[PDB]
């Protein structure tokens, strides 16, 4: 019921179909705009 | 005294000339004709520079002119993955016009050595070299000069970095009697070939710098120059055709045009009666007075385009009179237009140097220096964001979950309102100070309304905020802002420090030619199949010259 990096789970690489989003821990170094800008997300098929 | 003198000149016209023609095997886009390469000649014989009086240096003169031309009059109608494939080809013409042994064996190996048969069962070290690095190490082995290259690679065991890795296209291990340059580069190019196909493009390019010299291609890189070739170059019976990928046009260079010359055009948009009506009218009245004449979205109809190009052909227009056809690329435009025409491709700028020198060329001075002295640096901060965010739609999905289109258009209307809240802050005040500039509406409004508008996805949403805010900070203008990363070790491209659009337009020419995806924030191994895979295209197009040359 109840920094953070918040990774879009798509189902292919086309990245065409969002499915769910997933919350992870960020490392003590790497920064959240990092993430963003480099485009990390999970792929669901691959 | 004829055949001694100017025999190369001509076997060079007979081999480019050819080369135009059989280019047309790759996007049938361009079909050039005979009318089009004497117009390069009568360019090229009459309009010299350097105009010596010295025959022997005038005819390398004439044919170093020639090359040059021929590359940029072809290449303004050509795709930009098409311009290094077209460079290498006058690059082999140039290279078999000259005392330079012909290494045909070497140019067959690399063309069509990914095509010929390999040995089976042949599995070479894997202590640096994967599977398919000794697969092409084997093909590559046949060459005589290349025999003992699995000696050499562990003979160089040390050489773990300028052949795998890093960016090997500058310094390159291991040799092929003191070889030319040429030479040199050919066996170099074929090592990239087999150990990195990902600079295969950059070596080429440096190949064509070697040979044709460095500064070959640089004018690709600078934004069109419409005015002197629409006034200078172009026959007033001759179409200035005009086409464009999706997402991008031309009009608005047509309408700009039309004002700096002062030459007003009638701008008809093909595809009804009375639009056709209108079009046939306006050109026999510019037939006979003069003034210029554009047709908007012509792609819409190519059976009124068979008797277009047919009415043009059969008659005598005034001097001072051009006809404007702007178009999509599509297979459907007659080959009959494309040949009487002049082709200009427009398309997305390649690389965030030549962006922000197209924005900035698009842009008038007055606008950028009028009053307060911020503007300027406001403008400079806009195009750098509007060159970071359309560079990152070429590695899509990585950069942009979908392809948007981000023209020009956002664009203008991002400077309208940047213009407009700037003259609502101050009231006529030459300096603002830069904790004043109204970050936080440029930022909202550019992120809900001007480019934000077309975004779907809230994760584009959350990349293009983290863009604006990180970009539309800058701690209030100060000094040694880092624009980005360019490398991780020790590269930040900060801030300039100068206050004029003049110093920014110098520093945006004096960036560095060399360009990564750590530019844009994308990971610097994201261009990689990318590149490879346009490399081989290069590799397919140039198989595709050469072979004219029960279920």
């Amino acid at each position: 019921k109840q920094s953070v990096v918040t990774l879009p789970v798509y189902l292919n690489f086309t990245r065409a179909d969002l499915i769910f989003t997933v919350d992870f821990e960020i490392a003590t170094k790497e920064d959240p705009r990092s993430f963003y800008e480099r485009g990390v997300a999970v792929l669901c098929t691959e | 005294t004829v055949s001694q003198q100017y025999l190369p000149l001509s076997t060079a016209c007979s081999s480019i000339y050819f080369t135009m023609e059989s280019l047309k095997q790759i996007h049938f886009l361009y079909q050039y004709s005979l009318q089009f390469f004497l117009d390069i000649y009568h360019n090229v014989l009459y309009e010299n520079p350097n105009l010596v009086t010295d025959h022997t240096q005038r005819l390398s003169i004439i044919t170093k002119d020639l090359f040059q031309v021929a590359f940029n009059r072809v290449a303004r109608g050509m795709l930009h993955q098409d311009h290094i494939t077209f460079a290498m080809l006058l690059a082999r013409i140039k290279l078999k016009g000259t005392g330079e042994p012909t290494y045909d064996a070497e140019f067959q190996h690399f063309l069509r050595g990914n095509e010929i048969v390999l040995s089976a069962g042949s599995t070479p070290r894997i202590q640096g070299l994967t599977v398919e690095q000794a697969e092409a190490v084997v093909r590559l082995s046949c060459l005589p000069a290349f025999k003992d290259l699995i000696a050499k690679v562990q003979a160089d065991e040390q050489f773990g970095i300028w052949l795998d890795s890093s960016s090997p296209e500058q310094t390159v291990p291991y040799l092929w009697t003191p070889a030319t340059p040429i030479g040199q580069a050919i066996h170099r190019l074929l090592l990239i070939q087999a150990f990195r196909p990902d600079r295969l493009l950059a070596m080429a390019h440096m190949f064509v710098s070697t040979n044709l010299g460095e500064s070959f291609m640089s004018i690709m890189e600078q934004p069109l120059d419409l005015t002197h070739i629409v006034g200078t170059e172009v026959k007033p019976n001759t179409p200035v055709l005009m086409c464009s990928v999706p997402g991008y046009d031309a009009s608005g260079h047509v309408e700009d045009l039309a004002a700096e010359q002062n030459t007003q055009i009638t701008s008809i948009a093909i595809g009804s009666a009375e639009g056709f009506n209108q079009a046939d009218k306006a050109i026999n009245t510019a037939v006979k007075s003069g003034r210029w004449v554009m047709l908007k979205n012509v792609h819409l109809a190519p059976g009124w385009l068979m008797q277009l190009e047919k009415k043009l052909h059969s008659l005598q227009p005034h001097a001072c009179f051009r006809l404007f056809l702007t178009m999509e690329i599509n297979p459907k435009v007659p080959v009959n237009l494309l040949r009487a025409g002049r082709i200009f491709v427009f398309e997305p700028p390649p690389g965030v140097k030549a962006n922000m020198l197209r924005t900035f060329s698009s842009i008038p001075v007055s606008r950028i220096c009028k009053s307060p002295n911020e503007r300027a640096r406001l403008y400079f901060l806009l195009a750098w964001f509007h060159a970071i965010i359309q560079e990152r739609l070429r590695y899509a999905p990585l950069g942009w979950s979908k392809k948007y289109e981000f023209g020009e258009s956002d664009l203008r209307s991002a400077c309208d309102t940047v213009d407009t809240w700037l003259d609502d802050t101050a009231k006529g005040r030459q300096n603002i100070s830069p904790d004043k500039i109204p970050w936080s509406a440029l930022k909202t409004l550019m992120a809900q309304s001007i480019y934000g508008g077309r975004v779907d996805n809230e994760f584009d949403q959350r990349l293009l905020n983290t863009f604006l805010e990180r970009l539309f900070t800058t701690r209030s203008f100060d000094s040694e802002f880092k624009l980005a990363c360019k490398v991780d070790g020790h590269k930040d491209i900060q801030m300039p420090d100068g206050i004029r659009r003049e110093e920014f337009v110098q520093w945006v020419e004096l960036l560095p030619d060399t360009q990564t995806p750590s530019w844009l924030g994308l990971p610097n191994n994201a261009e990689r199949v990318l590149l490879t895979t346009q490399g081989v295209d290069m590799i397919s197009k140039m198989l595709k010259m050469q072979m004219l040359e029960t279920l």
